[PDB]
């Protein structure tokens, strides 16, 4: 009974959809409730409101800094930094959800949607998810990105949560 | 107008290179780690009497991406080369920047200086005569440095245009 989270995004405000995920809470179960929780916002912080700070086209769509909202935060339910739990799945193609990280054991709540396959990721960065609906939303968000990442509109999550 | 300088600034990931390079340009310092994917920068300053502009390249340090990084030494003019003086492995992986360096220009004068960065911190692994001594191997400057300090900042960014000077005009 792997969870499901959405999150609905917004481009300045404006509404653009909803994307959903699976989290694969039966191969990397603490690195996916670290997600389904930071989702719900029911430790008192999350993602709701939180920016996709980087997102390069061809590659990746990057977010989950709602700490500092400079793309050099985060933290997780477990603490600033969790371990790397386990490198099982890969970075197969486009839509996969998986950890970012400064080296080696230091999750928190950054992540990245790919765009693309991205296999020299495999074995340094936790896969835990993959879009379940609404890629064309994550499809869509590559146009306010860049060669370097840095966005010309403010991609949001506007709203956050687990499904039934 | 002025003339141009094309920096580069390479190392390992984590030395200081955005943090030297942020400071030269933006006059401050964060401890926050912002690893980079690529950057430029543009700084107007004044070096042994003479304007001139720089044109500063922030590179990744990041490991995995080494294979990618002919273009930019092919463009580049002069390169700083960054190691942390509390990190021993950062300071070997200096001869693998200037080995590729090297080969790219087919040269071994290629506008170079060598950077010893957070020279502030108390943990000191690499001692300053041992720097020097590769510096001078290199036949290279060599300069200490802290961007939270400021310490030799603008002197390492100067220097290399002092580099870049002397190769363009022999
Ligand atoms: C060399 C240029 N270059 C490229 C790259 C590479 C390629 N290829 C490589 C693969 N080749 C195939 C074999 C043939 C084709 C050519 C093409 N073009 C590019 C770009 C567009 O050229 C400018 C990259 C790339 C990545 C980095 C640095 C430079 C990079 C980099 C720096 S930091 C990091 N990576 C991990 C980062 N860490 C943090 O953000 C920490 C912040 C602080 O603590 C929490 C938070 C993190 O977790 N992620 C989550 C995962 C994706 C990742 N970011 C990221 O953005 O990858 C970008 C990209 C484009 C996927 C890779
Ligand atoms: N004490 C001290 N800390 C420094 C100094 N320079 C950089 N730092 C710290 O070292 C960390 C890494 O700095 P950064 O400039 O991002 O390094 P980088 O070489 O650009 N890393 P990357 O290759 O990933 O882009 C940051 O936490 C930064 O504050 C320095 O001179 N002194
Ligand atoms: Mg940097």
């Amino acid at each position: 009974v792997n969870p499901t989270v959405f999150f609905d995004i917004a481009v300045d405000g404006e509404p653009l959809g909803r994307v959903s995920f699976e989290l694969f809470a039966d191969k990397v179960p603490k690195t996916a409730e670290n997600f389904r929780a930071l989702s719900t916002g029911e430790k008192g912080f999350g993602y709701k409101g939180s920016c996709f700070h980087r997102i390069i086209p061809g590659f990746m769509c990057q977010g989950g800094d709602f700490t500092r909202h400079n793309g050099t935060g985060g933290k997780s339910i477990y603490g600033e930094k969790f371990e790397d739990e386990n490198f099982i799945l890969k970075h197969t193609g486009p839509g996969i959800l998986s950890m970012a990280n400064a080296g080696p054991n230091t999750n928190g709540s950054q992540f990245f949607i790919c765009t693309a396959k991205t296999e020299w990721l495999d074995g340094k960065h936790v896969v835990f998810g993959k879009v379940k609906e609404g890629m064309n939303i994550v499809e869509a968000m590559e146009r306010f990105g860049s060669r370097n990442g840095k966005t010309s509109k403010k991609i949001t999550i506007a709203d956050c949560g687990q499904l039934e | 107008s002025m003339t141009e300088y094309k920096l580069v600034v390479v190392g390992a990931g984590g030395v200081g290179k955005s943090a030297l390079t942020i400071q030269l340009i933006q006059n401050h310092f964060v401890d926050e780690y912002d690893p980079t994917i690529e950057d430029s920068y543009r700084k107007q300053v004044v070096i042994d009497g003479e304007t001139c502009l720089l044109d500063i390249l922030d590179t990744a340090g990041q490991e995995e991406y080494s294979a990618m990084r002919d273009q930019y030494m092919r463009t580049g003019e002069g390169f700083l080369c960054v190691f942390a003086i509390n990190n021993t492995k950062s300071f070997e992986d200096i001869h693998h920047y200037r080995e590729q360096i090297k080969r790219v220009k087919d040269s071994e004068d290629v506008p170079m200086v060598l950077v010893g960065n957070k020279c502030d911190l108390p943990s000191r692994t690499v001692d300053t005569k041992q720097a020097q001594d590769l510096a001078r191997s290199y036949g290279i400057p060599f300069i200490e440095t802290s961007a939270k300090t400021r310490q030799g900042v603008d002197d390492a960014f100067y220097t290399l245009v002092r580099e870049i000077r002397k190769h363009k005009e022999k």
